[PDB]
């Protein structure tokens, strides 16, 4: 069965034919900080004003392509990343499916991260079978680059394509980013009031409130807490 | 002309000026990341430019190859413009160091200004069985020749299934040689008189 003919001959993309643990996301439950966030116009903000470092931060700018106030890959790549990341730290970064996937690369080593994986949100069309200049294909993918600085799950999401105008990434990109419990201080930059989640730290230009502050936030990770993986058991105190 | 035609070779060595000019190249390049491999110089000093004037190159790439696959498109003089995801699966059409590895990627870059391409028939993910190892699936013909019917292509580092009408293959696990484009078998023979492809 060729699914590539059979999208040429119907419009089903072919990835809907593709077919078809607690207790851990319950240890990062326990160990998830409140959701804390701020709103902040990022291209007037010094980011500097965000600590503590952090183990991981997940980058989703507002790209044109995903419209059919946005942020170019000029924009993106002067931001200062690597002053608010950790020695040690990760990065998830949302590119899209056209120059990002390039320019996210060069986004990636400015910031002083090499990629350790390539992560493609594959979207099916099984409720609606059947364009940028230079494409040669129908692009039905979005890729999200992970990166690594310093010393169960698949490289795979598949969700149903969104409505227009819905510029939502799939919430299991979370559900990856925990899993590999890499660190309890987690920033999400240019998430919304829809993606606060406990254990993150959002800040963008959209939310219409704010609780962040500073001292607060690093006290979250005062000792003992310093150095938790974000799946393991709370520290007893008294 | 039509039918499959093939070279055994070291594609380091061929002189690959007397194939002429392709509207697509593909390449599955043994990666210095079964069978032995190019060092990430021998990948750059590859003759591809010699290959297209107007056309598309699709590169399989793992791994540290995501980036040096992209080096040497860009080195050749392509843009990439688009990027397949090979989704692998069993019959059953269940998908088979930090995450589980469900997919493989084909850059597909651009030289010069190709016209008359059927551009966008297809679509970017490929959900096809795993066969043995390394073999691509076979559903990328049928996009390359949707996308650019009867023209000729050629292929890099293919085996014995690879060989495709309208196709040229190149590789060192291919049997001898088996030229019958009349341009091609001339040009060959004033270059290899001897049939030998050595330095
Ligand atoms: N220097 C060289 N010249 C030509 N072929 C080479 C080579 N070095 C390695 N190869 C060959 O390149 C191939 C890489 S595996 C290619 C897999 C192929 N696309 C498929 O679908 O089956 C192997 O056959 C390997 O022997
Ligand atoms: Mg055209």
């Amino acid at each position: 069965n060729d699914y590539c003919q059979h999208f040429v001959d119907t419009g089903h993309r072919p990835q809907n034919f593709i077919r078809d643990i607690r207790l851990k996301d319950e240890l990062i439950a326990k160990s998830n900080t409140p959701p804390m966030y701020l709103q902040a116009d990022i291209e007037a903000f010094d980011i500097r004003e965000l600590t503590p470092k952090f183990d991981v931060i997940l980058l989703e700018p507002p790209l044109e392509e995903y419209y059919r106030k946005c942020w170019t890959w000029d924009d993106i790549m002067k931001l200062e990343i690597d002053e608010i990341a950790a020695p040690r730290s990760f990065i998830f970064l949302w590119c899209g499916s056209g120059e990002g996937l390039d320019l996210g690369r060069v986004c990636l080593r400015k910031w002083g991260y090499r990629r350790c994986e390539d992560i493609c949100w594959i979207k099916t069309n099984k409720n609606n079978p059947g364009l940028d200049p230079k494409a040669v294909f129908q692009r039905t993918k979005e890729h999200c680059l992970m990166g690594i600085k310093g010393t169960v799950d698949i490289d795979l999401i598949i969700t149903e394509e969104p409505e227009i105008g819905n510029i939502e990434k799939p919430v299991e990109i979370f559900h990856i980013i925990e899993h590999f419990c890499l660190g309890r201080r987690r920033l999400h930059l240019f998430g919304r009031d829809s993606t606060i989640r406990p254990g993150w730290l959002t800040v963008g230009p959209t939310l219409t409130n704010s609780n962040y502050n500073a001292e607060t936030y690093a006290s979250y990770f005062s000792a003992p807490n310093s150095y938790l993986t974000g799946c393991t058991e709370e520290i007893e105190r008294l | 002309l039509f039918p499959p035609q093939w070279i055994c070779c070291d594609i380091r060595y061929l002189d690959v000026s007397i194939l002429g000019k392709f509207a697509v190249v593909m390449a599955d390049p043994p990666w210095d990341i079964p069978y032995g491999t190019l060092t990430d110089d021998e990948m750059r000093r590859l003759n591809i430019p010699v290959l297209q004037d107007d056309g598309f190159l699709f590169l399989w790439v793992t791994g540290r190859a995501m980036e040096l696959g992209r080096e040497c498109l860009n080195l050749w003089g392509y843009e990439r413009v688009d990027e397949i995801i090979w989704v692998k699966t069993n019959q059953l059409q269940r998908i088979i160091h930090w995450l589980n590895h469900g997919k493989e990627h084909c850059l597909v870059g651009v030289k010069g200004n190709p016209q008359g391409f059927n551009q966008g028939l297809d679509c970017d993910v490929i959900v096809a069985e795993v066969r043995s190892t390394s073999h691509k699936p076979d559903e990328i013909y049928g996009m390359i020749e949707r996308l650019s019917p009867g023209t000729r292509k050629i292929e890099l580092f293919g085996r014995p299934h690879n060989v495709q009408p309208n196709w040229i293959t190149l590789g060192n696990q291919l049997d001898g040689i088996h030229l019958l484009d009349p341009d091609v078998v001339a040009r060959f023979k004033q270059r290899y008189p001897d049939g030998i492809i050595s330095k």
